[PDB]
C-alpha cells in the first residue's frame, strides 16, 4: 500500500498545505487534494502529476491556488493563496491509480489522507 | 449438353433449408473429422523469438449426411464461395502464435464432394508456433518443436480427430521443403491427446519436429576467434621480458578482443538466465588470456622491481598443454552427449 | 426428439424477431456478466517500448431471456457465426496497444447455449499490453503490470462485471515461464471507475514480475569488474616505463566505454541515472583515477635522489588502496540495492 | 407493448425510412458538430520519423431532427453496430501517417441518443501524426507537435465544429507520460480554412513538448568531457615519453571521431549542424590542438639552451591554458543555448 | 431552403435518379469516350528514401465526369452527397503505375468526396498517401540532382474508351502547399506535368504524367564524412614534424589513421543502396586514403635508409614532405570539387 | 441505336442465372486457361531473408460458352465488380511468402469478355516469393529461383495451363534492373505435379540471377587487400624497435578480425564457409604470420645476424606468396 499524511493547517492572507507520500507511489503518478465543509458533497481542487509537473485546478479556485512538487522528498504543496471566507473546508490528500478514470471526481481516488483543517 | 445446368437444381436441393450453423448428425452422433497434413516447406527458425514458422496444405474430411445426393457423377469439386453456406470444423492451432490464410486471384481453399456425402476440404495455411527450447546446450542443442491442434468449440463429447492414414504416414514433409538454413530436420513423431479446459474436456492432435542444430557456422565465427585470441594472449612467451610495452599490449588487447567476443556470442539467444555450454568456453579462454598478462606481471616486478626466468620458460609450455587438456575434454563431454 | 428439423424450428424462433441492437432486459435491471480468462502464454515483456505481449483465451457469459429454450436436453453449441447475430457485451481492453482475434481457418470465437438462457461466449486474442516501469532499480528491479478490463458504451446502470469463482477466475499464470522474470504473484480486482458520462464497471488482473538476476552476472558485472582488476596491474609494473602503464590504463578506458554502448540499446532513454548506469561510472571513475595516478606519479619522479623512493612509496600505497577501495565501493552497492 | 417491445417498436420507427445519403437539416442552416477528446497517452515521438503516436477517446455530438422520440425517459444507449445505419460527420485527421481504430472483441465505438434528437458519438483510436521538428537546438529543444481536425465531405456551409465545453474541451493531458519530454501547455484552436473545392472548418490541439536532458548529460556530454580531461594528461607527462605522449593523444582524437560519428544513427539526416554536434566538433577541436602541442614540442625540441627552455616553457603553459580556455569554451556553451 | 419539404423531396429525387441505373457499364459506352478531368493537391511531398529508391507523397486526388444518366432538375444547383453512393455510382479505375504501395485512409468513414452538379457532371475526391517507384543514378552521389516520376491512369478501359486531361491546363493544375512539404535531406527544385500514350499486351492506354526535381543538400555529408576524412589526412600528415629516432611514434600515427580511414570507408555502407559502380564520394575516399597510406610508407623508407644506410642525407625527405603533402592535398580539393559544384 | 439500354439488358441477361459455383464445362473436357506477364518491376533481393519481391501484371485468358452475347460488336469492359460474380480460376502461387493484390483507387482487377465468350482476366499483383540461394560461391555466385504458378482445387483432368505464345509470353524483363544483379536468363516451364489428391497442372518462371562482382571489390576484397600490405611494413622496421613491430601488427590481426562482423551481422547463419570466409581467413592467416615473424626472430636475437637474414628473405617471401595466393583464388572462382 501507499501511505499519505497532511500537513500545514492553520487559520487566515494565505496558507501553505502539504502531503508526504511513502512506500511504492510509482503505481500512483497523480495526486490531488478534495475539500469538504458542513452540509456539502465533497468538492475538487487541484491535481499533480509526478515527475510531469503538469497541473488543473477547479474554477473556484483557479489562479488563486497552486500545486508543485518535492520528488524526492515525495511530497505535495498546495500553495492556498489568496483565501475568502467560502473556502473555509478540510482539504484531504488524496491519490489516483494510473489507469482509473477522470480527476475531477473522488470516488477514483484510492488512498486518502487524515483531512487537515483550514479556517477563514 | 445438360451436365452444366442438371447440377444446379440438384445442388440448390441441397442447400435450401440446410443450416450451417448444426454439425452434422448433432442430436445422434459424434462428428468424426479425418485429418492430415502436407509440409510443402519447413523453417526459418528464430531461436532468438522462441518460435519457428512451418507452411503446410491442412486438409480435412467427414461425413454429412444432409449433403447426401445422386446424380450424373460421382465426385464433384466446387467453387470456395459455396465453402462458406456449407458446414465446416472450427480447427485451431493451440500453439499458434500468428498464421496467414491464404488468398491470391482467390482464397486458397479447396472443397469437393462425394456422393456418399463425404466432404474433403483442405486449405494452404503460413503458421509460426511457439517452441519449447532448452538452450543448456546452445552450441550443439536440439529440440522438438509441436504443432497442436484440435477444436475449439466443439468439447470431445461432440467431434473428434483421427489421422487420416492412421499411423505415421499422416504427416508428410516434402522433399523440397527444407527452409532450414541452420537445422536438420532430422524426424518427426505425431501422437493424440486429451486435455480439459474450463470449457469442457477436447481432444487434440500433436505432432512434434525434432530439429538438431548445425554446429559449423558457431565455428568460425566465435570458437576460432577464441583460441586465436588464446594463441595472441601466449605468443607474448616467446618476446624478451625486457621489453615491456610489446608483453603488456598483447595482454590489454587480448582481453578486449575476450570482452567484444564474449558481448558478441550471447547477442544471440533470447536473453536466457543461465550460463550456456558456449559461456562455459568463452570463460575458459578468457581465463587464459587474463592469466596470460598476469603472467608478464609477475615476472616485470621480480625482475626489475626488485633468476626468475624459470617461469617464463615454463610458460612456454604449461599454458599450451593446460589449454589443450581443456580443448580436448570440453569436445569430448559435449559433443558426445 | 434431438431430430435435425426439430433442432433448426427452435433456434430460429429465437432468432426470428431478435434485437441485436437492445441489451438483454434493457429498461430493467443490469446484465451481470461473469468474466473467465486461461492465460495462453506471455510472449515477452519488453522495457524499451514499455510493454509485454500477452496470448489467452477470455470468456464471458451472461443470461438472456429472448434466448431461452426447452425440449432439448444439450447444451448447444452453434457456428461462431451466430456471433454476429446475437448481443454480446462490448468490453474492451485499456491498456492495449495492439490486439486482434486470431483468424486461423476461422475466427476463434465460440457461443454455446444453455436451457436456460445462459449463454457462453469466449474467444482466443493476442494483446501488446502497455506498462511503464520503475527502472531506479533496473537490473535488481520489481515491475508491477496490469490489464485493464472495461465496458464501452454501458454505464453500472446496464452492465456489471465479476469475476467467475473468484480466486480461480484466471487459471495458468503458475505455468507461465519467462526467460527474464519470474510470476512472483497475481492478484484481482472488481470495482467502479467514473466519468464524465457515468459510473463505468471494470475489473482488472494484475501481475508482479521479478527479474533472474543471472543474466547480468555473465554480460555486465562481470566484464567490467574485471578490466577494473586488469586496469590494476599498472601498479605492479615498473613506474619507468612510461610507454607500457599508459597504453595499459587508455586501453581500459576504451574497453570500459566499448562496455557503455553495448549497454546503449538495451534500454530506454530515461532522464535519471539507473543502478546500472551509477556502477559502470562508478568502475569508469576507478579506471580513470587509475590512469591519473601514473601522472601524478611520473610528474612527481622527474619533478625532482629520494624521489625513486617516491615513486616507489605512492605505488606501494596506490597497491593497497585501489583494490580495497574498489571491494567498500562494490561491498556498499549491492548492500545498498539488497537492503535498502 | 411493454418496456421491452415498445423501445424495440420506436428504434425502428426511427431508422425505417431514414437516409444515410443526406445530412441532418439538408439544405437549411449547417448543422453543428460539438467534439471534445481524452487523452489516453503518447506512445512515442521519432525525430528518425518526425512523427508521434496518439492514443485517445474522440467524442462527437451533434442535433439531428429525424432521430428524436417522445415517451420515453430514457438515453437509449444502443449497440455500436448501429453506427454503420446513422449519418456520421465526415471528421479527419489531416496531417495522419498511419492509424487504426481498435478492434478486439468489437470495434470500439459509441453511440447514446435523446429524446430532443441529439446523439453523441465516440471511438477510440490510435494515431501516428506526422510532426515537424526544429533539430536545431537539440537536444535543449522544444516541439510544437499539433493534431488537425478537418471536415472533408461539407464545406463551411453544411457543417461547423466547435470545442464543447471550451478550454476544458480536451482532458487527460496531464496523464501523458514520457521518458524523453514533458508538456509545457496545450492549447486549442478553431479556424476556417480554404481549398480550391471551397471552405473548411477546422480544429487544431497543439502540444509545447520540452525535452529532459537528463539522459544526454549523463551519456553524451560527459564521455566527451572525460576524454577532454584525459586529453590534458599529456602536460603533466615528461616530454622525453614521446611514445605515450602521441599513444594518448591519437586515442582522445580516434575516440572523440568515433562518438561524432556512431550517434548519429539514432537520429535523422538533417542538413545543418545541431548544437550538440557544435559541441562534440568543439571539444574535438580542443583535443586536436592539444595532440598539435606536443607536436611542436617535440620538433622544437629535437628539430630546432633553446632545446630545453623554450619545450620546458610551451609545457608548462599548456597545464592551465587548455583547462582555462575549454572552460572559457564551455562557460560560452552553456550560456548561449540557454539564454539565446 | 424549403426546410419543411426539403428532407424528403430530395430522397425522394436522388433514388428515383438511380434505379435501373447500374455502375458495371461506362457512361455513354457506346456512344462517346468519356472524358475525365483530373487534378492533384499535394498536402506534403517527401520523405525520400535513398537505399530503396522511392518516396512519400500525400496527395488530395481529385477528378471530375460528366455521366448522362445521373443529371436532375431540383430546388437547388449542387448536392454534397454523402460519400457512401461511390460505391453504388460508376467511377474510374485511376491507378498510379510507379505506385510500391499507397493508402487510402480510413478514418471515421473513407477520406473520399463526391459531389453531383445539377447538369449530371460529377466532382469526385479522395485523399491518398502513395510511395513511388523512382529510378536514380548515383555517379554525383553527395552532389547530384533527381527527376522522381508519378504516373496514373486507367487499367481497364483503353485509350479508345477513356481519356483524361488537367483540369486547369497542364502548367496550373498541381500544387504544392509549402506549409506541408516534407524533405528533410532533399530540397524540391520544381514540377512539371504532361501526358503519355502507351501500348501493352491490351491496347493503347492514355497516362498522366507528373516530375518532381530534387537536388541533394551537401550539408549533412560535409560534417559525416568530408570533414571526417579531410582531418585524418592533416592528422596523418603530422607525423612528418616528429623526429625519425621516435620510431614508435612516427608508426601509430600512419596506423592508427589508416584504420580511421578503413572505418569511415566502411562507414558510407550505411549511405547507400548496393550500387554497382564506384560513386563521387568513393573517389574522394580513395584518394584521402592514398595520402594517409602513402604517409605511412614515408617514415618506412626514412627509418629503412636512416640505418640500413646510416652515410645517407635522408633528412631531406622529412624537409620536402613536409611542404609537399600539403600542398597536393590541397590543388586535390580544388580539383575535385570545382568538378562537381560546377556540375 | 439506343444503344446504352440494349447492352444494360444484354449484361443482365448473361448474370441472370448463372452458376458461379461451377467452372466451364462442368462435367466435359477441361477448360484451358491461357496466361501472360509483364514484369513491372523486381524490388529488393535478399539473402537473409531467402526470398526476392517482385511487382508484375498478372492476366488470363479462357472460355465460358455461358458468356457468348451475340448483338453486340464490342469487346465489352465491365466494372471491377463484375469479378466477384463470375467464375474465375484459382490460381495461386505455391512458393509465395506475403503477397497483395493493389487498392490504390479501386481494387486493380479487369475483366473484358468478347462476343465469341472469351474471358480475359487481368490483376496487377506485387508478391513476394521464397529463392533459395546456394551461397557457397557468394559474392561470385549464379542464383536460380522462380515463381511456381499452379491450381489449387482443380485436377489436371479439369482446367490446363499454357503460356500463351509461347516463350513471348513474359516481358518486361528486358526493362527491370537491380543494384545487385543482373538478369542472364529466363525461361518458361509447363508441367504436371502429383499430390496424393491428383495430378495438378503447373506454369514455372525462372530467372537466372549473376551479382555484380563491382560492389564487393571496393566494399571488402580491397580493405583486406590494403590491411594485408600494411601488414609488411613490420619487415622495413627493423627488429631494435620492439614497440613498433608489436603495435604494427596486432594492430592489422585485430582489424582482420573486425571486418567479419560488419558483413556476417547482415547475411544469414549458414554453416559452410563463403568465397570471401576463404578470403578473409586467408588474409587472416598472412597477418598473423607476419605478426608471429617478429615474435620468431626476438627469440632467435635475445637468445645475431640471423635475425637481420630472417628479415631480408621476408620482405619479398611474404608478397610473393600472397600474390600465389591471390592468383589462386581468383583462378578457383572467376574460371573455374
Ligand atoms: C499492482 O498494482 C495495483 C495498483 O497499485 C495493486 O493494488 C490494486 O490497485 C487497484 C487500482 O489499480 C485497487 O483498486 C485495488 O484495491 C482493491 O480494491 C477493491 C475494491 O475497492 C472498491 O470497492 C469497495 C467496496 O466496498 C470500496 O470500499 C473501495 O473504496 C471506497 O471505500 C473505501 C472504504 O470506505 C474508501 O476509503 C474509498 O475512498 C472508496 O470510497 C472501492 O470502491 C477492494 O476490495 C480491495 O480491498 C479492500 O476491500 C476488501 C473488502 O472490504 C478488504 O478486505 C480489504 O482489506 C480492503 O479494504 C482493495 O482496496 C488494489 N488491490 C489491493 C489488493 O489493494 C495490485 O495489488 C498490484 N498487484 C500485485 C500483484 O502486487
Ligand atoms: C503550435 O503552432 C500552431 C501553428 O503555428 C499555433 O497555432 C496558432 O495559435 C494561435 C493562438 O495562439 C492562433 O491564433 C488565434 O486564432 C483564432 C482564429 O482566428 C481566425 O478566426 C477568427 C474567427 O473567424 C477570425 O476572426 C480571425 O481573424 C481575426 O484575427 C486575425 C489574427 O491573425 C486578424 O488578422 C484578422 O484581422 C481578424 O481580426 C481569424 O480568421 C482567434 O480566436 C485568436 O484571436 C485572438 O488573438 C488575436 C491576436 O491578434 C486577438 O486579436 C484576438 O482578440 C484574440 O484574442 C488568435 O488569432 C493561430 O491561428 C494558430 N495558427 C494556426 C496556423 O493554426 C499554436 O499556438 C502552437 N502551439 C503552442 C502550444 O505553442
Ligand atoms: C532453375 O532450376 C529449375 C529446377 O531445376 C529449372 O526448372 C527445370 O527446367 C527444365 C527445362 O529447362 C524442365 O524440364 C523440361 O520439361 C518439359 C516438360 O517435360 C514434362 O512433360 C513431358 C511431356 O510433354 C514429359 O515427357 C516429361 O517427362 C520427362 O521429364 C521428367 C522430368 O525430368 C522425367 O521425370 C521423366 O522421366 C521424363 O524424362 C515431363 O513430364 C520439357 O519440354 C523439356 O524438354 C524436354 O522436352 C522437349 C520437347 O518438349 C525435348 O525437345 C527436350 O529434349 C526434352 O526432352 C524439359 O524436360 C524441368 O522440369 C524443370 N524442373 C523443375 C523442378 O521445375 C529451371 O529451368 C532453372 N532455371 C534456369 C534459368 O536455368
Ligand atoms: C479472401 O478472399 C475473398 C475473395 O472473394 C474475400 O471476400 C475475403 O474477405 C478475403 N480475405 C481477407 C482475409 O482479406
Amino acid at each position: 500500500q501507499v501511505q499519505l499524511v497532511e500537513s500545514g493547517g492553520g487559520l487566515v492572507g494565505s496558507l501553505r498545505l502539504s502531503c508526504a507520500a511513502s512506500g511504492h507511489t510509482f503505481n500512483y503518478p497523480i495526486m490531488g487534494w478534495f475539500r469538504q465543509a458542513p452540509g456539502k458533497e465533497r468538492e475538487f481542487v487541484g491535481a499533480i502529476s509526478w515527475s510531469g509537473g503538469s497541473t488543473s485546478y477547479a474554477d473556484s479556485v483557479k489562479d488563486r491556488f497552486t500545486i508543485s512538487r518535492d520528488n524526492a522528498k515525495n511530497t505535495v504543496y498546495l500553495e492556498m493563496n489568496n483565501l475568502k471566507p467560502e473556502d473555509t473546508a478540510v482539504y484531504y490528500c488524496a491519490a489516483k491509480g494510473r489507469y482509473s478514470g477522470g480527476l475531477y471526481y473522488p470516488t477514483n481516488y484510492d488512498y486518502w489522507g487524515q483531512g487537515t483543517q483550514v479556517t477563514v | 449438353n445438360d451436365n452444366i445446368t442438371i447440377f444446379t437444381r440438384i445442388l440448390d436441393g441441397l442447400l435450401d433449408g440446410y443450416d450451417n450453423r448444426l454439425r452434422p448428425g448433432l442430436g445422434e452422433r459424434i462428428t468424426q473429422v479425418r485429418t492430415d497434413i502436407y509440409v510443402t516447406s519447413f523453417g526459418p527458425v528464430s531461436d532468438t523469438e522462441m518460435e519457428y514458422t512451418i507452411d503446410v496444405f491442412f486438409r480435412q474430411s467427414w461425413k454429412d449426411e444432409r449433403l447426401r445426393f445422386k446424380g450424373p457423377m460421382q465426385r464433384l469439386p466446387l467453387n470456395n464461395l459455396l465453402a462458406s453456406k456449407i458446414w465446416t470444423p472450427d480447427t485451431f492451432f493451440h500453439n499458434g502464435k500468428k498464421s496467414i490464410a491464404h488468398n491470391m486471384t482467390t482464397p486458397n481453399k479447396l472443397l469437393r464432394l462425394e456422393d456418399d456425402g463425404t466432404l474433403l476440404y483442405t486449405m494452404r495455411l503460413t503458421i509460426s508456433a511457439e517452441c519449447p527450447m532448452q538452450l543448456e546446450d546452445f552450441p550443439m542443442d536440439a529440440h522438438a518443436c509441436p504443432l497442436k491442434f484440435g477444436s475449439y468449440a466443439y468439447p470431445n463429447s461432440e467431434v473428434v480427430y483421427v489421422w487420416t492414414n492412421g499411423s505415421t504416414k499422416s504427416v508428410v514433409v516434402a522433399e523440397d521443403g527444407s527452409r532450414l538454413n541452420q537445422y536438420h530436420l532430422m524426424g518427426q513423431t505425431v501422437g493424440t491427446e486429451n486435455i480439459s479446459t474450463s470449457t469442457g474436456e477436447y481432444t487434440i492432435m500433436t505432432a512434434h519436429f525434432h530439429l538438431k542444430r548445425k554446429i559449423g557456422y558457431f565455428v568460425i565465427q566465435t570458437y576460432l576467434p577464441c583460441i586465436m585470441t588464446v594463441i595472441l594472449s601466449q605468443v607474448s612467451f616467446w618476446l624478451n621480458r625486457e621489453s615491456v610495452p610489446a608483453r603488456t599490449v598483447f595482454g590489454v588487447t587480448t582481453v578486449l578482443t575476450m570482452t567484444t567476443l564474449s558481448i558478441s556470442a550471447r547477442n544471440s539467444l533470447p536473453k536466457v538466465a543461465y550460463a550456456t555450454a558456449m559461456d562455459w568456453f568463452i570463460a575458459v579462454c578468457y581465463a587464459f588470456v587474463f592469466s596470460a598478462l598476469i603472467e608478464f606481471a609477475t615476472v616485470n616486478y621480480f625482475t626489475k622491481s626488485q633468476s626468475i626466468s624459470k617461469i617464463d620458460k615454463m610458460s612456454r609450455i604449461v599454458f599450451p598443454v593446460l589449454f589443450g587438456t581443456f580443448n580436448l575434454v570440453y569436445w569430448a563431454t559435449y559433443l558426445n552427449r | 426428439p434431438g431430430n435435425m428439423s426439430f433442432v433448426k424450428e427452435t433456434v430460429d424462433k429465437l432468432l426470428k424477431g431478435y434485437d441485436i441492437r437492445l441489451r438483454p432486459d434493457f429498461g430493467g435491471p443490469p446484465v451481470c456478466v461473469g468474466m473467465n480468462i486461461d492465460i495462453a502464454s506471455i510472449d515477452m515483456v519488453s522495457e524499451v517500448n514499455m510493454d509485454y505481449t500477452l496470448t489467452m483465451y477470455f470468456q464471458q457469459y451472461w443470461r438472456d431471456k429472448r434466448l431461452a429454450y426447452s425440449g432439448i436436453p444439450l447444451n448447444l453449441t452453434l457456428d461462431n457465426r451466430v456471433a454476429d447475430q446475437l448481443w454480446v457485451p462490448d468490453t474492451y481492453f485499456l491498456n492495449d496497444k495492439k490486439s486482434f482475434v486470431h483468424g486461423v481457418t476461422v475466427k476463434n470465437r465460440m457461443i454455446r447455449l444453455h436451457p436456460d438462457g445462459t449463454v457462453l461466449y469466449g474467444l482466443r486474442i493476442t494483446t501488446t499490453a502497455a506498462c511503464m516501469m520503475d527502472l531506479r532499480r533496473y537490473p535488481l528491479d520489481e515491475q508491477n503490470c496490469t490489464l485493464e478490463i472495461e465496458s464501452y458504451g454501458y454505464t453500472t446502470d446496464d452492465i456489471e462485471f465479476y469475476w467467475r469463482g473468484g480466486d480461480k477466475a484466471v487459471t495458468g499464470v503458475e505455468r507461465i515461464e519467462l526467460p527474464q522474470f519470474s510470476i512472483v504473484e497475481h492478484r484481482l480486482v472488481s470495482r467502479n471507475v467514473v466519468f464524465a458520462t457515468g459510473a463505468y464497471p471494470r475489473l482488472s488482473l494484475s501481475f508482479r514480475l521479478k527479474r533472474n538476476i543471472g543474466y547480468f552476472i555473465l554480460q555486465t558485472y562481470m566484464p567490467s569488474i574485471l578490466i577494473t582488476i586488469l586496469s590494476w596491474v599498472s601498479f605492479w609494473i615498473n613506474y619507468d616505463a612510461s610507454a607500457a602503464r599508459v597504453a595499459l590504463g587508455i586501453t581500459t578506458v576504451l574497453t570500459m566505454t566499448t562496455i557503455n554502448t553495448h549497454l546503449r540499446e538495451t534500454l530506454p532513454k530515461i532522464p535519471y541515472v539507473k543502478a546500472i548506469d551509477m556502477y559502470l561510472m562508478g568502475c569508469f571513475v576507478f579506471v580513470f583515477l587509475a590512469l591519473l595516478e601514473y601522472a601524478f606519479v611520473n610528474y612527481i619522479f622527474f619533478s625532482q635522489e629520494l624521489y625513486k623512493g617516491r615513486a616507489a612509496a605512492i605505488d606501494r600505497w596506490s597497491r593497497i588502496v585501489f583494490p580495497f577501495t574498489f571491494s567498500l565501493f562494490n561491498l556498499v552497492y549491492w548492500l545498498y540495492y539488497v537492503n535498502s
